[PDB]
């Protein structure tokens, strides 16, 4: 999980 | 009381997905976004629209191509779609080499500045970052108005990040393309949308080894300044  | 979508085209469906940034905006590669930009493809595909993939384009480029889509005569086609998939805050989507507003985007595609889809539902779906903010959860003259006809279903709410994960995909375009497959030939359109809402805000949590960010949710926002229902049957 990764933030944009 | 439903749009008109017995055009003889559906119309088309832009995907601009930016996955490698310019190294001096030291902006990150969003691992990933292929396996949405091709999941969106075959979904919109089988709902009958014109699909054009566009990968990795600079805040001109995308500025560029959306002015020449909106002069496009879109006097045979029911509806129009644009999917961004890329980094963004508040009110702007990221190009590789800076930002776009989104404002300025959408704009060609004014009541008043497209006339060929004056009337017909413009659909812009965002997978973009709109802030930094976490959500930690909780436990259990005219006729027509310019800005009429548009509805915007972006992945997050404003003030957040979006999640993305590296093998699956974005949270919001995962979610977005199971509920169009299982529900687009049954639901209205903003239904569709509601079960992905609830989609992401229960089967999603975040996994990290940061504990700022580990264990962290998502709520879709949809935006719609729609007149009629839309269907895709």
């Amino acid at each position: 999980d990764e933030v944009d | 009381n439903s749009y008109k979508m017995d055009y003889p085209e559906m119309g088309l469906c832009i995907i601009i997905n930016n996955k490698n940034f310019h190294k001096s905006t030291g902006m990150t590669s969003r691992s990933g976004t292929d396996v949405d930009a091709a999941n969106l493809r075959e979904t919109f595909r089988n709902l009958k629209y014109e699909v054009r993939n566009k990968n990795d384009l600079t805040r001109e480029e995308i500025v560029e191509l959306m002015r020449d889509v909106s002069k496009e005569d879109h006097s045979k086609r029911s509806s129009f779609v644009c999917v961004l998939l890329s980094h963004g805050e508040a009110g702007i989507i990221f190009g590789t080499n800076g930002p776009v507003d989104l404002k300025k985007i959408t704009n060609f595609f004014r009541g008043d500045r497209c006339r060929s889809l004056t009337g017909k539902p413009k659909l812009f779906i965002i997978q973009a970052c709109r802030g930094t903010e976490l959500d930690c959860g909780i436990e259990t003259c005219h006729k027509i108005p310019v800005e009429a006809d548009f509805l915007y279903a972006c992945s997050t709410a404003p003030g957040y990040y979006s999640w993305r994960n590296s093998k699956d995909g974005s949270w919001f375009i995962q979610s977005l393309c199971a509920m169009l497959k299982q529900y687009a030939d049954k639901l209205e359109f903003m239904h569709i949308l509601t079960r992905v809402n609830r989609k992401v805000a229960t089967e999603f949590e975040s996994f990290s080894f940061d504990a700022t960010f580990h264990a962290k949710k998502q709520i879709p926002c949809i935006v719609s300044m729609l007149t009629k229902e839309l269907y895709f049957y």
